[PDB]
């Protein structure tokens, strides 16, 4: 089952040889340990998180504002722990869940600043030659969250 | 529409969420009529649900004028300087209360289009993309078709 | 003239090969069907439109549970080209009064009762 | 997207069922749980209804079968007894 | 990143010059790449309104 | 005349307010304005659907661009991420590509690894370890 | 030059459409699905004489509810209180 060197004997692509799983595992463990150490030391500087709120995914940091188009039914100034941090990253290392990270690992805090209505949004139907002409004005309710803090723990 | 309406960006006056959530509402000014169906709901509110509201939020300082007004208004003055002035004309008590609550909750800024539902002071933590990220350095800083 | 098509009964008979290919057994046949509307009624004959509505298959990709019986199967045969059918197979026991709340159809048609969102 | 995601039993689309959506999105900073999400409740209700329907289907068929069996038994009884005397 | 704002912005944008040698190549197989470069579709910053296109030298 | 309209100006103004910034008589003459304004409104309603599509296309373009800088194609990347159970949406991925490039690079690498694993699996029809970055977290 | 008769797609002469790979694939998947469906249909539970009456009480009940609904349907209750309240349009304080 041999073929001499031609354009279609071997693949166009290069052959990758993936490493031994035991060694690989060890390497992974080592990497994890390093990360843990870093976390312990406070060697990081500012984190970010891709959090899941209201079916949307948001890359978020301490001090930023996020506008969610609906009522949360919270008084303003109340503090919230956002679950579903499916990415948490920084300079020098990042952590992604499968898909969500655990609650022990990370937590994101958010203060509700304001609850509002959107500017009036105009719905309006029309059809040619057929006396069909509708017009509905709407104001979708909104909330403004200020993400205060991303705490990250040495659980790894 | 968005082309007609003046636009805006998302912000929060004086960084409310960072330190302390500050009630942006300063004053509610209630123009009411003693006589007139225009302001029955308003009257009711004044009687029963206004005091409670006041108690709930002491940063707000309510005024009630009773000024033979043909159409009652509630003037909401905010911390930035903006004045949201809205009518109370022939509204039910509950509705009025809701309106008041809404006024209390919201910030001083204009109710216009917002452009992005987010706003970071410091977006990049690793580094913003220049074209020379994900580009390898060559020896002696050389470039295509050079001498030495 | 386009007409309401009647299918020969040899079409609906599973061979050993067929059995091998799919999961089902000829003895102990599954009790219930998960019937899902995968194709629009629009552009099909009105009787087919009727049939779908009778089965309650109004929202596409939203599934219904029908008895597997000759009566129900005759309707299903009429709109077989509009629907995807799979056996409701319950790995755990079928929902008792304590476990009425926690369930989950999933893919692979299995009902479940022990539904905790935490991993193994 | 993911048709791979049907091979593992995780829905076609990840928004429908699983821990990315059925899990609660937020909680209080004090460590108290949020009230039930509005859509989630609806979903739960739907699920319950489905379950009930399934149960009904399971029972009724069984009952019918039992009835049939009983009828058969009765018929059998009628036979042999009739034949005697 | 560090950086002051304007300089950072400049860095992010700025038209780079690229080179292509022909010689035995098909035109249009060159042009696909070249066109892309011209448009600025090779940048994750791309928009039709931003004007992020780069320079393409072909020899 | 018993009752004729006193308030008609205001109705006229309502439409002309929305027509102020149009070119030519469309902004002055009520008849012409009305047709234009209605058309604009219609466009606005339609445009909501268009906007969403456009944004997603833009994000895909950006991600493609980013992926090519690491020697990967968009579809490969997305598929591998899906396989991994990393379910970052395309807005977010585009953001990552722009603002957090090392993370993007890492993601790309992961995707590549996944692809490689898949390829490996394809050779030997069945068994043994399935590979390290493959496998799936089972929820019950 | 490259022109066809009136309305591309109908009549005697029309623009030739050709079958793509994608289309074929789509067709094939559908066919596969249908095969599976057919197979599923193939194995009934009861065989008909064992589902003669299982429905009937439930069905009757269902019918009956509907009937009741149809029947229990005439003018609503009118009361004094609402009328009295209508006088509150002149509640004038002191």
């Amino acid at each position: 089952g041999y073929v001499p060197k031609t354009s279609l004997s071997s693949p166009p692509w290069p052959e990758v040889v993936l490493p031994d799983p035991v060694e690989e595992t060890r390497h992974h463990a080592e990497v994890v340990k390093k990360v843990n150490e870093m976390i312990v030391t406070g060697q990081y500087g500012r984190l970010f998180a891709v959090v899941h709120f209201a079916s949307r995914q948001w890359k978020v940091t301490s001090e930023d504002l996020i506008l969610i188009g609906n009522e949360l039914d919270l008084a303003c100034g109340e503090r919230i722990r956002l679950e579903k941090v499916l990415l948490v990253g920084a300079d020098n290392f990042t952590l992604l869940g499968k898909p969500l990270l655990g609650k022990d690992l990370v937590r994101v805090e958010a203060t509700v600043i304001e609850k509002t209505e959107s500017w009036p949004r105009i719905i309006m139907r029309f059809r040619k030659r057929k006396n069909f002409k509708k017009k509905r004005i709407v104001t979708t309710p909104q909330t403004v969250l200020r993400i205060n803090s991303i705490e990250i723990a040495p659980c790894l | 529409t968005a082309r007609g309406t003046p636009s805006r960006f998302l912000a929060s006056v004086l960084h409310n969420g960072l330190g302390r959530y500050v009630q942006q509402l300063q004053r509610l000014s209630f123009s009411v009529s003693r006589d007139g169906a225009s302001s029955r709901g308003a009257r009711e509110f004044v009687e029963r649900e206004v005091i409670d509201f006041a108690r709930r939020n002491p940063g707000v300082v309510i005024y009630v004028n009773s000024r033979p007004c043909c159409v009652p208004r509630v003037v909401a003055e905010y911390l930035n300087g903006a004045v949201r002035e809205e009518s109370i004309h022939c509204k039910s008590v509950e509705e009025i209360s809701t309106l008041v609550q809404k006024l209390a909750d919201q910030s001083g800024l204009d109710v216009i289009r917002i452009r992005k539902p987010f706003h970071t002071d410091n977006p990049s933590i690793q580094g913003q993309w220049h074209p020379f990220t994900n580009k390898p350095t060559t020896f002696r800083g050389l470039r295509p078709r050079e001498v030495q | 003239k386009f007409t309401r098509s009647r299918i020969p009964e040899k079409v609906f008979q599973a061979s050993p090969e067929d059995h091998e290919k799919y999961g089902g057994d000829p003895q102990n046949p599954h009790k219930l069907h998960i019937v899902t509307r995968i194709k629009s009624t629009r552009r099909r004959p009105y009787w087919e439109k009727d049939i779908i509505k009778m089965l309650g298959l109004e929202k596409a990709h939203t599934p219904q549970v029908h008895k597997n019986i000759p009566s129900v199967n005759a309707k299903l045969k009429v709109v077989k080209h509009l629907i995807r059918i799979k056996p409701l197979k319950l790995p755990q026991g079928l929902p008792a009064e304590e476990n009425m709340s926690n369930t989950c159809l999933k893919s692979t048609g299995e009902l479940v009762v022990q539904w905790h969102l935490k991993p193994v | 997207g993911g048709q791979w995601r049907l091979q593992q039993g995780l829905a076609a689309n990840p928004s429908g069922y699983g821990p990315l959506t059925e899990l609660p999105d937020w909680s209080y900073a004090d460590g108290r749980p949020a009230p039930p999400m509005k859509g989630q409740l609806r979903r739960k209700a739907e699920r319950e209804t489905f379950a009930r329907r399934v149960v009904l289907l399971s029972q009724e068929m069984d009952a019918g079968l039992q009835a049939w069996q009983l009828r058969q038994q009765k018929l059998q009884e009628e036979q042999r007894k009739q034949e005697n005397a | 990143s560090s950086f002051s704002r304007a300089p950072q912005q400049w860095a992010t944008f700025a038209r780079i010059w690229y080179l292509l040698d022909g010689k035995m190549q098909p035109p249009g197989k060159l042009a696909a790449m070249a066109s892309i470069r011209l448009q600025g579709l090779h940048k994750p910053v791309y928009h039709a309104l931003s004007d992020c296109g780069d320079h393409v030298v072909i020899m | 005349l018993r009752n004729r309209v006193t308030d008609r100006y205001f109705r006229i103004q309502e439409v002309l307010k929305h027509a102020r910034h149009f070119r030519g008589r469309k902004n002055r003459c009520y008849r012409l304005a009305v047709r234009t304004v209605i058309r604009a409104f219609v466009k606005c309603t339609k445009a909501r659907y268009l906007k969403k599509k456009n944004m997603r296309t833009l994000w895909i373009n950006r991600i493609t661009a980013a992926s090519q800088e690491h020697g990967l194609k968009y579809p490969a990347l997305i598929g591998n991420l899906v396989k991994c159970q990393v379910e970052l949406n395309r807005k977010v991925l585009a953001d990552l590509a722009i603002y957090e490039p090392k993370t993007f690079k890492s993601l790309a690498a992961l995707a590549s690894r996944r692809r490689h694993e898949g390829f490996a699996a394809a050779l030997g029809d069945g068994k043994e370890p399935e590979g390290i970055f493959s496998r799936v977290v089972q929820y019950h | 030059r490259g022109r066809i008769p009136g309305r591309q797609w109908i009549g005697k002469h029309r623009r030739p459409r050709f079958v793509s790979l994608r289309a074929k694939q789509n067709m094939i998947r559908r066919l596969e699905i249908e095969a599976e469906n057919h197979y599923w249909l193939s194995m009934p539970y009861m065989t008909r004489e064992q589902e003669r009456g299982h429905a009937a009480v439930r069905r009757r009940e269902a019918f009956e509810a509907i009937k009741a609904a149809a029947t229990s349907k005439f003018p609503p209750h009118r009361f004094i209180a609402d009328q009295l309240d209508h006088l509150n349009v002149t509640k004038k304080w002191s």
